C-alpha cells in the first residue's frame, strides 16, 4: 500500500508486505498474522492426490 | 571623448578576461518544498469529448 496525502506523495511505499499489520497491530487489529496475510496451504495425506 | 560636436559622457569597461575585482555576492536560491506530479485520468471521456 502505497498513498498520498497533503501534496507530498509516496508515504510507506517501501513498507513490508507485513510491515503494515504491525503498525496496525499497534492500533489493536487482534487478528493473528498467519490470518491477516492471508492464505493457507494445507497438505494431504494419500496417493497422490493435490495439496 | 568631449571631443567631437556635443561632448558625450567617458565610461570604461573591463574586457572578460579579468576584472578581476567587483563585488561577488553568494546567492542562495530558494523555492517551496514539496513538488508533486498527479495524473487526473478524464471522468466522463467519450469519443467526441474528453472532460
Amino acid at each position: 500500500l502505497n498513498l498520498t496525502w497533503n501534496n507530498q506523495q509516496g508515504i510507506l511505499s517501501g513498507a513490508s508486505s507485513q510491515n503494515l499489520y504491525d503498525f496496525s497491530v499497534q492500533n489493536g487489529y487482534n487478528k493473528t498474522w498467519s490470518e491477516f496475510n492471508g492464505v493457507t496451504q494445507q497438505f494431504n495425506g494419500v496417493s497422490g492426490q493435490p495439496t | 571623448m568631449s571631443n567631437s560636436a556635443i561632448p558625450l559622457n567617458v565610461v570604461a569597461v573591463q574586457e572578460p578576461r579579468l576584472e578581476l575585482n567587483n563585488e561577488r555576492t553568494w546567492v542562495v536560491v530558494k523555492g517551496g518544498q514539496q513538488v508533486t506530479y498527479y495524473p487526473f485520468p478524464s471522468t466522463s471521456f467519450s469519443s467526441n469529448q474528453f472532460n
